[PDB]
């Protein structure tokens, strides 16, 4: 990823996407919980940051995650 | 080890859908990759053979400042569209051609005379435009087997020959590591063709030319 | 952040570079002649001719 | 020896101190990265306690800031030395000139 | 006590493990007088010798 | 009195002499300047600040 | 259609530095090929340095052995600045051994068949005194490029870092040939200095088969 400013297109905050990508990258590194997307070699960061950009994680997707999480 | 040279082979081919090709090569030696580059470029720049345009005359002009009704260019217009078309000839020399014709339109390249022999790589190319009812184009142009470039003043109107296929070649060496190995380099060939021959054939036949170039030697 | 200006402006070695790329002499090897594109301009500045 | 110099590096070498510069004109009788033994002309010697000079050369040894000083002959064997003239060259220092 | 061992042996395997963790990793590289917010900008290394 | 040592040798008496890439191996227009400078080695060694 | 360049000549203008001749060449080839064998002889080219002297009465690289006027680095800065040849070996120890006051060059050194010097009044040190005996044991191999002492690493055998490489100096021009009954045909003159170990014959030819070598991947692309 040469930058991240189509992340920031996506959300213009430029802040609670560093939080989102913190969050799915923590969900995912120590453990459950597959990036979506295909990896290059990459840290939980980069594929995480990736995910972002493609536009499968929002402010939602995470939070509906969790509400069926915490149903089951 | 004395004579064990690290032989490298190329770690990837990105290639691009006509003419463009970026092959990479990796490990070699310190300092090899430059030598290489600058050999196999001024090898497919300098010395290729090819055929391309050399000479084109018009009926109703003999001079280089004129023009004709019903073209919107200008006769060195068409003299510089001509310079990129490409063609490929069979081992005969030399041969001409003509675009005779008369019509409202772009004249491309797949309306020039076949020709047996000779073949069009790109026919969708567009020479020249004609609008007018009556206005008919109507040329001979000549084209020789030649192994390099001839501008104008080296030598009916003249055109310079880019004999060689080879339009955009560049090289490019960056640090390449293989476990401690202090400092090997990395070769990266940039190269666009004409598309006459694709970029492949043209790097192994510089590589086949330079080579027999040394069999003298070994 | 102090104002619109870049940061990255090239500062002394590129920016000589690119200007002695771009500088019209009077006269020398190519001077009158017609390119069909900037492939060409590369392939004739560097090849010597 | 520092080719674009300014004719200074004589009077820095010599009075420097790094230099063994000699002491009385003579003839170098022996000579070896240790010592250096000088056979001073009996005019310039007294007469009585006469003698021979000898001069041990500074080998490695730790400088105040951890660089090397060290000294090393420039004058063959057997060979005259003017009174007060370099015998063996400090460090940066040639032919009793300051070479950094 | 093994990859200590491992690293002071300066194994070949450590170099790949070295390429692993850095492929994508920011660092920061700040200089002495840190006047303006740029005085600390991320980069990602490329190990050089 | 410089140029008058350059003449005496067989250097151009500008001062300045044509070179010739390392890479490419062709020459580089507009001579350049080439000669003998006395340069130090002063006691900031990487290593002691790495 | 272009026809290769021939060794059409070998000057040997002096003992250590020649003159090769390669005719004939097509315009553009002169300067490539020309570059190109400057680079691979500079770069890479087989060389006997010397590797490990060994001195008898000496604990350490730093110290002074009594009677040589200079000082035992000094001692290791000339044996390295020393040319050798070698046919039929990778390595081999040589033997120097000799007292009495005088210089004390490679001449001296012992001449095994195979171990060949080229410059024996290339001094390697100076005795001060009538019994004073400098003893050592030379090992030099074969090698490529440079190969400092730091990086390859008893108490006595000192290191010395490694010069693998017989060529100094390479310059090169291209100029016309004769009619020929063609024109634009250029001869490629090359000026090689050597120290004395290595035939520029030798030399071009094994450049030409490194280069091919080297190009040989590039003919068989995958």
């Amino acid at each position: 990823r040469v930058t991240v400013q189509d992340a920031v297109e996506k959300i213009g905050n430029r802040f609670d996407l560093v939080l989102v990508a913190a969050r799915r990258a923590r969900q995912m590194q120590v453990g459950g919980k597959d990036p979506l997307v295909p990896e290059e070699n990459d840290k939980t960061t980069v594929i995480a940051l990736r995910e972002i950009e493609e536009g499968l994680i929002n402010n939602q997707i995470l939070d509906v995650r969790e509400r069926q999480e915490q149903q089951e | 080890s004395v004579t064990e040279f690290l032989k490298p082979r190329l770690v990837d081919i990105e290639q691009v859908s006509s003419t463009h090709a970026k092959v990479t090569l990796e490990p070699l030696e310190r300092g090899f990759g430059h030598t290489l580059g600058n050999a196999l470029r001024r090898i497919l720049l300098s010395s290729m053979p090819g055929c391309a345009v050399t000479e084109v005359e018009i009926d109703g002009v003999l001079h280089e400042y004129s023009t004709k009704e019903g073209v919107q260019e200008d006769i060195l217009e068409i003299l510089l569209n001509l310079k990129g078309l490409a063609v490929r000839v069979q081992g005969k020399d030399e041969v001409i051609l003509t675009l005779n014709k008369s019509g409202i339109g772009p004249v491309t390249a797949a309306d020039i005379t076949h020709d047996g022999d000779v073949e069009i790589v790109k026919p969708q190319h567009v020479i020249c435009h004609l609008t007018d009812e009556n206005a008919s184009i109507s040329m001979r142009i000549k084209v020789q087997r030649g192994r390099g470039y001839v501008p104008a003043s080296t030598r009916r109107l003249l055109v310079d020959a880019c004999y060689s296929p080879v339009e955009r070649i560049a090289y490019n060496v960056e640090a390449a590591r293989v476990e401690q190995r202090t400092d090997l380099d990395k070769l990266v060939i940039e190269m666009e063709t004409n598309g006459t021959i694709d970029p492949e054939e043209a790097i192994r036949r510089a590589a086949t030319i330079l080579a027999e170039q040394l069999e003298a030697f070994v | 952040p102090a104002n619109g200006e870049p940061i990255i402006v090239p500062s002394q070695d590129v920016v000589l570079g690119l200007y002695y790329m771009t500088r019209d002499c009077v006269n020398a090897k190519g001077e009158g002649m017609v390119l069909t594109g900037p492939k060409e301009a590369e392939r004739l500045y560097r090849s010597g001719l | 020896k520092p080719l674009v110099g300014t004719g200074m590096e004589r009077a820095v070498a010599v009075d420097s101190g790094v230099t063994a510069v000699a002491k009385r004109g003579g003839v170098v009788q022996y000579v070896d990265a240790s010592r250096i033994v000088i056979k001073v002309n009996e005019d310039e010697m007294y007469p009585g306690e006469a003698g021979i000079d000898i001069y041990n050369l500074t080998k490695y040894t730790r400088s105040n800031q951890n660089t090397c000083i060290n000294q090393m002959p420039c004058v063959s064997l057997g060979e005259p030395v003017e009174r007060g003239d370099v015998l063996a060259d400090g460090p940066s220092t040639d032919l009793g000139e300051l070479a950094l | 006590k093994a990859a200590k061992k491992m690293v002071e042996r300066e194994e070949a395997v450590v170099w790949d493990i070295l390429d692993e963790v850095i492929r994508e990793h920011p660092v920061l590289l700040n200089r002495a007088p840190t006047l303006h917010r740029l005085g600390i900008q991320a980069f990602e290394p490329v190990l050089i010798e | 009195e410089i140029k008058e040592l350059l003449k005496l040798g067989d250097l151009p008496t500008s001062g300045q002499i044509r070179l010739y890439d390392g890479r490419t191996g062709e020459q580089f227009e507009r001579p350049v300047t080439v000669g003998y400078m006395y340069m130090l080695k002063l006691n900031h060694l990487v290593d002691d600040k790495m």
